[PDB]
């Protein structure tokens, strides 16, 4: 719909990027974000429109034969914007009925202050360094936090196991108390009726041993349940600390990947990107 | 009641004190404290107790001690009665050291078995009896059909069939000997040695045969009979009748191990015999009467256990709507998180069946939605394997107009149960933690079903009601609907080639069509399949039968959210030609959830998968069990029957399932499966218990050395190890059991003078056993196994498996690249075994023995000088050639797989020159997932050392004729694997749900697309490989100043 529309300033021209480089750029973005890579046909020509409808990218191969540019035989378009770009205005249902949505948010290279927000020219030339240093520091913090999380998960599960073993152990010592009163009562009434007094205290003394044992085990479960409550709370706090770092860590990884193309103007040296980018 | 937290003899205690106090609760109410030895048997303790018990009140009330048994609480929270009283106290897994005296009730043999089973599977079988889930109780009963069916197939052809189960032939998959193995023979003949134990005194007698490699064991026996009775004066007619009568009265066995030649395969196809051709080794077999073997065979007795109005989906005219009610809690800081919301989606494998649907946003402290979600799908369009994938997602937006979403906890749900019933009513689902590294909002590859851990966020749902039970229609109704929709949709006019050609004419037999279906089927399984190619494949679905291995890509081209299309796909798969297993296994991964497809995949395995290949792919076939919708399925019934009729398969079936019993996502599925295997495998369960108990002693002993004794010296730890393995409870368990690495090897008495703790930080145990075979002097007099507790061995297990398949591909193409995939079995959470390679040393050990005292920088010729000293004279050229072909195969294998840090510490060489790599653990270049660079410059350190060996010591090695031959091996081998790139993608793809960090998503597997140059042509790939190897050289200007720490002297160049 213009006078002359060029090929370079288009948001979709990526050159010779592979399939994996497309996965990074098309993820969780708004309607209207698309890109092109080299076609699966070994010939030069194919441009790809990628629309997000229901959170999915539909792949539609444009078979390329002869030195013309288009969709299918015969490739008879007149501009690349008619092929891919003009869909931003009208509905995209003419292209494929599986993408009945428009195109609203464009990630613009020239809207720099919307993504590249450093004020002075000296602060910009470090945003890749600052974003990558913030990623590696907060990733290893989440790594350290996740290792406490999995470890505390195991220890908490073991305490629940040890608690169920106490409950059944206490269940068994309780039966021994109720079994002793069944048998000894027919005898404690008889050893008083038979003048025997050593035997009376031995049965009482033996029930005192059983008394002291049960009391010590219940206290041992109590101290375990007390420790379970406190570590289950320590667990919930470990989860809170991760669930607050997780959404910040996701963006820093995408932000650093976004700024991979931006540092072209402040081009940090090649092998320097083996220390200015991490190690 | 779970598995065990620790492998210790008491809760919180690794080792019982040599004498321990035991609370005893007598039946008369009295309580007796009794000091017992930790190694005391329950027989002894009960005897001592009842003598001590006379000193206590009401002592006359007790019966004889033979009328009572012990009951106690075990660390698995189980109330275990101890009928088998031969067990030592320290091996009871007691929670607290107490014992209650009770009168035994019930079947003694039944309860002894249920403990042996629960011990072997790592989980008390009483926990299964407690589950209310009808699908669990239905699986336990119904799977016994597979068990009985297999036990009959064992005892049908007794006693030969029982010998086939116990001792299955260890053969290659093909009898055809490639010509480079045939020419290693002597005009196609091999010299075998037949041994016989002639006895009143157990003397050994030798007969040396010289026979063709095609001989069946009966003919080898017959030729032995001939050579024996030639000196015995006999008429020709009697001799021809003597050989003919007694050739089938004997069997042959390998000397040293329990590998028999029980079946009529050609001799060279037996793995032991073909190996002796490769190595140039003298085969030593042992002939025994067939009846002497049938007497050893234990009587396998299998006992049946104790536990042995619907409207159609297609008439529900309504759209799918699910209710998200509320969630119990989410762990977020209300000040740092704005709101939360439940995000949903209906999936079929990995692809959504409609647009994902989100709930409204609600505050975190009050997670209640009460919100019906309406989906873009009609109830009759739901595929059989349709699922609901959901998650609770938090959102925080503190910077500008950009917003941050994050998943908190997730859960998946099958929309039909195992009885084909559409879910209805209220349903509470316990969510799962977000996996590490996952940043997506939904997780369609994770396990379906509620988190068994019920102390987690619990999301309540509600499903729609239709005033009747809704069932997925029967297969007869689905096929009938497709017949009148497959010729009503596909076959209109010719103009249907330019709008949506899924309605075109059905006879387009052009070449442009036929040659595109050929190119599509040959693309790797990870390549993008576009919307036309989906429409194009589907439009020519009826011709795809002529190229049947395109079935994976056609199945990804079906519109699974349309019952009309799916039904037609069902009829196509119903009659689909079976394809090779290497392609049917792809239909069993996470990408193909439909039952009808997986059925086909299993029918191809029943038809083409040999027991040797099933043993080759057993890892992957167990892994994909996690992707089955239900407990009772065709894949597990095929795998269970196969393990129940081949004890070599059932051994590794057990261990690989056992190995994952710590992973609570599958511990119930594998538990129920391991139970039904154990309950029916026959006598092998006993052999396994000796193995399981043997490992627990090693786990407990290594826990101590890694925890308590970590701060002690090697000499003090070694002192501790010796005294521990001499205790009676250790000598009983760690002696006389079958090596889990290879059950053909018997482990006898420990050679304690050779056992040691290895210097590495994980405290590996170097263990040595005698071989109790009567011919142990001819095979392995020593069985050496390394036990390691601390490292994950699954990568080492996978890499070694892959290496073995690469070696097969090169053998079938005439490339003799000798690999050494040593044994490596993972027996649990970061613990497993490693087979030792006798007479082999690391490159560093050979340079440390070179040498020159205090070398700092090793000389490049020490390795070649060591080989000259080990292979002087005529055997030099055979050793250099073996080093060349062995180095070449690993070079390509380590490049394709991305195994890093190849140096003198993890590359080993046998005395005869064969090289092999050890210690993998990290492949597919997964350390660089955090930095980005997948190719820089890491020159191979040992180039110059290996170049000297390959070039036989020439001064200028790069210009030798031998090195040019070496390059061609790697070039030919690399392309050979590249030609089979679909298999290795398929194998790694089957391992996605295992939980290995280097193998989480399909993007992790994508590394081998680059190393195999799958987006190039064959010539561009070879040029790419020569460039990657050229970059990875190394030469004169080496900064070699130190070898221990690798310090670098000056020349910093700054
Ligand atoms: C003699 C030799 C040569 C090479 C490289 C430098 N050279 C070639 C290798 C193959 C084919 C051609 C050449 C060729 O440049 O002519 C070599 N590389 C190795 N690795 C592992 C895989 C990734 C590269 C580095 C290992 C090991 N492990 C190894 O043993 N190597 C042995
Ligand atoms: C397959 C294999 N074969 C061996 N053989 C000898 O070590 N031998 C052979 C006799 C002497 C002794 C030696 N050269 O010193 S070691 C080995 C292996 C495989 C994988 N990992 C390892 C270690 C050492 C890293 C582990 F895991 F055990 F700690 C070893």
């Amino acid at each position: 719909m213009n006078n002359n529309m060029s090929l370079q300033d288009a948001e979709w021209y990526w050159g010779d990027i592979s399939r994996e480089e497309v996965n990074e750029k098309l993820r969780d973005t708004a309607d209207g974000t698309f890109l092109v890579r080299d076609a699966s046909t070994k010939m030069h020509g194919d441009y790809t429109l990628t629309l997000r409808k229901g959170g999915n990218n539909k792949l539609i191969k444009i078979f390329h034969r002869d030195g013309k540019y288009g969709f299918s035989d015969p490739l008879t378009f007149s501009s690349v914007v008619e092929l891919i770009n003009h869909y931003r205005n009208e509905s995209l249902a003419q292209y494929n009925p599986k993408l009945d949505v428009k195109l609203l948010y464009p990630v613009s290279k020239y809207q720099q202050d919307q993504v590249v927000k450093e004020d002075n020219i000296e602060a910009v030339g470090k945003k890749l360094h600052e974003y990558n240093t913030q990623f590696q520091e907060k990733s290893r913090e989440y790594d350290r936090l996740y290792e406490e999380y999995t470890r505390t998960s195991q220890e908490i599960q073991m305490k629940r196991t040890a608690i169920e073993a106490f409950n059944e152990t206490i269940k068994i010592f309780e039966e021994q108390c109720q079994t002793q009163e069944r048998y000894s009562k027919e005898y404690i009434e008889k050893f008083k009726r038979e003048g025997n007094e050593k035997e009376i205290q031995r049965i009482m003394h033996n029930y005192d041993k059983l008394k002291s044992r049960i009391s010590e085990i219940i206290d041992s479960r109590r101290r375990l349940e007390e420790d379970l409550k406190k570590q289950a709370a320590e667990y919930r706090e470990i989860d809170k600390r991760m669930n607050s770092i997780k959404p910040d860590l996701i963006q820093l990884r995408k932000t650093r990947d976004q700024y991979l193309m931006w540092l072209t103007q402040k081009g940090v040296r090649q092998k320097k990107l083996n220390e200015w980018l991490g190690n | 009641m779970p598995p065990r937290p620790s492998s210790g003899e008491l809760w919180g205690i690794h080792l019982m004190p040599p004498r321990i106090l035991v609370e005893c609760l007598l039946p008369n109410g009295m309580i007796v404290t009794l000091e017992c030895l930790r190694e005391a048997t329950l027989i002894t303790i009960k005897h001592e107790l009842f003598k001590e018990a006379r000193k206590y009140p009401l002592h006359q009330l007790l019966q004889d001690e033979s009328s009572y048994i012990f009951v106690s609480v075990t660390q698995e929270a189980e109330r275990e009665e101890f009928f088998d009283e031969t067990r030592r106290l320290c091996d009871l897994r007691l929670f607290q050291p107490f014992l209650k005296v009770i009168e035994p009730v019930g079947n003694r043999e039944e309860k002894i078995l249920n403990r042996e089973i629960g011990f072997a599977i790592g989980m008390p079988v009483c926990e299964f009896d407690m589950v209310k889930d009808p699908e669990v109780q239905d699986f336990r009963r119904n799977i016994l059909n597979v068990c009985k069916e297999a036990v009959d197939l064992r005892d049908l052809n007794s006693p030969h069939s029982r010998a086939m189960y116990v001792y299955p032939p260890n053969v290659e998959s093909s009898p055809e000997l490639p010509k480079h193995i045939y020419n290693k023979l002597d005009k196609g003949q091999i010299i075998v040695v037949i041994w016989v134990i002639v006895s009143p005194n157990n003397d050994k007698q030798k007969y040396t045969l010289k026979i063709n490699h095609d001989c069946v064991p009966e003919q080898v026996i017959a030729e032995a009979i001939r050579k024996k009775t030639r000196s015995m004066l006999l008429s020709s007619e009697q001799l021809k009748l003597c050989v003919l009568e007694y050739q089938g009265k004997y069997i042959l066995k390998v000397c040293g191990c329990d590998e028999y030649f029980l079946e009529k395969y050609p001799l060279s196809q037996y793995k032991y015999i073909r190996s002796c051709i490769m190595l140039g080794r003298m085969p030593n077999l042992m002939l025994m009467a067939k009846e002497s073997l049938y007497s050893q065979l234990p009587m396998d007795c299998f006992t049946m256990p104790s536990y042995s109005s619907t409207k159609s989906l297609w008439v529900i005219n309504s759209a799918l709507r699910i209710k998200i009610l509320c969630a119990t809690y989410v762990n977020v800081n209300i000040r740092d998180i704005d709101k939360i919301y439940v995000r949903t989606g209906i999936y079929h494998g990995g692809e959504p069946l409609c647009d994902n649907v989100n709930t409204q946003r609600v505050p975190c402290s009050n997670p209640r939605w009460n919100e019906w979600l309406n989906y873009d799908i009609y109830i009759p369009d739901l595929p059989r394997a349709a699922r609901l994938c959901l998650s609770i997602c938090s959102v925080k937006g503190r910077k500008g107009a950009k917003e941050e979403h994050c998943p908190l906890a997730w859960g998946n749900i099958n929309l039909f149960d195992y009885t084909d019933t559409l879910v209805s009513g209220k349903m509470a689902l316990n969510l799962w933690p977000v996996p590490h590294g996952l940043e997506d909002l939904l997780n369609p590859i994770g396990v379906t079903g509620s988190n068994p851990n019920k102390e987690t966020p619990c999301l309540e749902l509600e499903f729609d009601w239709f005033s009747s039970v809704v069932k997925f229609p029967d297969m007869s109704v689905i096929e009938e609907h497709a017949n009148w929709s497959v010729s009503r949709e596909a076959g209109f006019s010719y103009s249907h080639a330019g709008l949506s050609n899924r309605l075109a004419r059905d006879n387009e037999l052009r070449e442009n069509d036929k040659e595109q279906l050929k190119a599509i089927s040959t693309r790797d399984p990870l390549s993008e399949i576009t919307e036309q190619e989906k429409d194009f494949l589907w439009s020519h679905r009826h011709y795809c039968v002529t190229i049947p291995e395109i079935l994976p890509k056609l199945l990804l081209s079906v519109k699974w959210n349309s019952r009309d299309e799916v039904a037609q796909m069902y009829c196509l798969v119903k009659d689909w030609p079976p394809i090779k297993p290497e392609q049917a296994m792809e239909l069993l991964d996470c990408n193909y959830p439909d039952p009808m497809v997986r059925g086909f995949a299993v029918r191809c395995l029943e038809k083409y998968l040999t027991d040797d290949k099933l043993s080759q792919y057993l890892i992957q076939l167990v892994q994909v069990l996690k992707y089955e919708q239900y407990l009772d399925n065709l894949l597990v019934r095929f795998l269970l029957k196969k393990a129940l009729t081949n004890q070599r398969i059932g051994h590794f079936f057990f261990w690989h399932l056992k190995s994952e019993m710590h992973n609570k996502t599958v511990s119930q599925r594998f538990g129920l499966l391991l139970e039904s295997y154990c309950r029916a495998c026959g006598m092998y369960l006993k052999h396994l218990n000796r193995q399981v108990e043997a490992m627990e002693k090693l786990i407990n002993l290594t826990d101590i050395l890694k925890q308590e004794k970590k701060d002690e010296t090697q000499k003090v730890q070694m002192k501790f190890l010796v005294e521990q393995m001499r205790r009676p409870d250790f000598m009983d368990a760690l002696q006389g059991f079958l090596s889990p690495l290879n059950p053909a090897h018997q482990l006898g008495n420990l050679r304690l003078e050779e056992c040691r703790i290895m210097s590495s930080a994980k405290r590996p145990l170097w263990l040595n056993w005698e071989n109790p075979d009567i011919m142990s002097e001819l095979l392995f007099q020593n069985n050496e196994i390394i036990f390691k507790n601390g490292d994950d061995l699954r990568q080492d297990m996978l890499t070694l498996q892959i290496i073995r398949i690469m070696e097969n591909i090169w053998q079938n193409q005439g490339l003799d690249l000798r690999m050494l995939p040593y044994g490596c079995l993972s027996i649990g959470d970061c613990v497993g075994l490693i087979e030792v390679v006798r007479n082999s040393h690391t490159i560093m050990q050979i340079q440390c023995k070179g040498g020159l005292k205090g070398a700092l920088q090793f000389n490049s010729h020490t390795l070649h000088q060591w080989l000259k000293d080990k292979n002087k004279g005529e055997i030099y050229d055979a050793a250099i050639d073996l080093f060349t072909r062995s180095c070449a195969g690993y070079c390509v294998a380590t490049f394709i797989l991305g195994i890093g840090d190849r140096h003198n510490s993890n590359i080993m060489v046998k005395d005869d020159g064969q090289l092999f790599h050890i210690d993998f653990g990290h492949f597919l270049d997964h350390k660089k997932k955090k930095f980005g660079y997948k190719r820089e410059r890491v020159p191979f350190v040992l180039t110059q050392d290996f170049l000297i060996v390959i070039s036989k010591g020439a001064q200028e090695c790069t210009k030798t004729r031998e090195f040019e031959r070496f390059q061609e091996m790697c070039y030919k081998a690399y392309l050979a694997i590249r030609q089979h790139a679909n298999l290795f993608i398929n194998l790694f793809s089957m391992m996605l749900g295992s939980g290995m960090p280097e193998l989480q998503s399909f993007d992790d597997i994508a590394y081998i697309r680059k190393t195999l140059a799958l987006d190039k042509t064959e010539q561009e790939a070879l040029e790419y490989f020569m460039k990657q190897m050229n970059d990875a050289r190394h030469g004169g200007w080496t900064t070699k100043m130190d070898w221990i720490f690798h310090t670098i002297k000056q020349h910093a160049l700054n």
